[PDB]
């Protein structure tokens, strides 16, 4: 089990920008064995670059790759949006044929703070028997960002799930949405909720909260 | 167009079976190797076994002990996998991938196919409008939203105003729940065309055939 390992695990590129990842292997491999993928989002992984420096069918002249033994690389010239995806290196020089962690290429931008927006349970999910309390935090850069539930003073840290987007297609930003499920009663037996976000865009906090 | 073809999604109960099909245009699956590759829900990717059509020989990565079985006919140009005694850790995404069939280019994998092992039932999505609590204030622009919870099996159709809307909506990634999936929607529109132009969120589920609309008011 010849095991490879990928860094970084995720990176920032602006566009135009020079970027460049490694791969080092457990043991040596022959180059020739050694070769990159690139996936997006919802399709399959697609051979980017084979036998360590060598570019498939399609893949632009900006990306390259080099090494021997157990220390690899791939580089892009000039970083362009549609570079943004997650690489995998891998060996199939010996069996178990062997994959990297991958390394996932993101579109750096400037920072943007959050636009927060809470939503109480509807009379409609309540008289179903239950209550969701839940709170977006759209358009936003870094991804770097953490929420908290504040039922009544008393920070509820159970029962919340939370959900990210990729980064988005246009404007290159995040966003996320956490739902704070509490019961029938629990709900209207408090009357204090809040959805609280920091983000590295400011120092003071963003609230938001309703009552009853 | 030389092309790797799979079977479709498969939904099993844990401790059952399955087996997956790989069907090869393009090439004779004789002259390669076949191989099948597993990627588990926002995770990486793992080699399963290799098999050379023309003697049959197969190499297993360990891990896969006697779960996994590969096999191939040459006379359908087919590949497959054998999956047994399924559990969770085993839903996926499964690749078949050949290795180049010819000077001159690169390996070839399938689409993918999808692989839920889940002992729940088909439960219908539950829809709720998401819109801001009696007062307002934003100006300009206002953001409403729809939770689709307690819903199985993957996936639900969630847009708003029949694509009407296609800016501005940020439909988050569903979770599991206790064997239940749960997902919300949000969308923003100038405050101009609301409220007095209906903004409608549409979630349909494919597995129990329900479409509902809800109206935010
Ligand atoms: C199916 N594969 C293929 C590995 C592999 C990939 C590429 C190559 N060779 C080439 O891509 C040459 C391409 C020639 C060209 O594009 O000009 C050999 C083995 C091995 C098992 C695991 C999944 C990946």
């Amino acid at each position: 089990d010849i095991v490879l390992t990928q860094s970084p695990a995720i990176m920032s590129a602006s566009l135009g920008e020079r970027v460049t990842m490694t791969c080092t292997a457990s043991s040596s491999v022959s180059s020739s064995n050694l070769h990159w993928y690139q996936q997006k989002p919802g399709s399959s992984p697609k051979l980017w670059i084979y036998s360590t420096s060598n570019l498939a069918s399609g893949v632009p002249a900006r990306f390259s790759g080099s090494g021997s033994g157990t220390s690899y690389s791939l580089t892009i010239s000039s970083m362009e949006a549609e570079d943004a995806a997650t690489y995998y290196c891998h060996q199939y020089h010996r069996s178990p044929y062997t994959f990297g962690g991958g390394t996932k290429l993101e579109i750096k931008r400037a920072d943007a703070a959050p636009t927060v927006s809470i939503f109480p349970p509807s009379s409609e999910q309540l008289t179903s028997g239950g209550a969701s309390v839940v709170c977006f935090l759209n358009n936003f850069y870094p991804k770097d960002i953490n929420v908290k539930w504040k039922i009544d003073g008393s920070e509820r840290q159970n029962g919340v799930l939370n959900s990210w987007t990729d980064q988005d297609s246009k404007d290159s930003t995040y966003s996320m949405s956490s739902t704070l499920t509490l019961t029938k009663d629990e709900y209207e037996r408090h009357n204090s909720y809040t959805c609280e976000a920091t983000h590295k865009t400011s120092t003071s906090p963003i609230v938001k909260s309703f009552n009853r | 167009e030389v092309q790797l073809q799979q079977s479709g999604a498969e939904l099993v109960k844990p401790g059952a079976s399955v087996k997956l099909s790989c069907t090869a245009s393009g090439f004779n699956i004789k002259d390669t190797y076949m191989h099948w590759v597993k990627q588990k829900p926002e995770q990486g990717l793992e080699w399963i076994a290799q098999i050379d059509p023309a003697n049959g020989n197969t190499k297993y990565d360990p891990k896969f002990q006697g779960k996994a079985t590969i096999t191939a006919d040459t006379s359908s140009n087919t590949a497959y996998l054998h999956l047994s005694s399924l559990t969770s850790e085993d839903s996926a995404v499964y690749y078949c991938a050949a290795d180049p069939p010819y000077y001159g280019h690169g390996d070839y994998w399938g689409q993918g196919t999808t692989l839920t092992v889940s002992s729940a039932k088909t439960t219908p999505p539950s829809v709720y409008p998401l819109a801001p609590g009696s007062a307002a204030q934003t100006n300009s622009m206002v953001t409403l939203g729809c939770l689709v919870k307690g819903y199985f099996p993957e996936p639900v159709t969630v847009t708003w105003n029949s694509g009407s809307l296609s800016s501005g909506v940020h439909t988050f990634p569903a979770v599991l729940q206790s064997d239940l999936y749960t997902l919300s929607s949000s969308v923003t529109v100038p405050s101009s065309t609301w409220p007095s132009e209906t903004v409608t969120c549409n979630v349909a589920h494919p597995a129990s055939s329900t479409k509902v609309d809800k109206k935010i008011v």
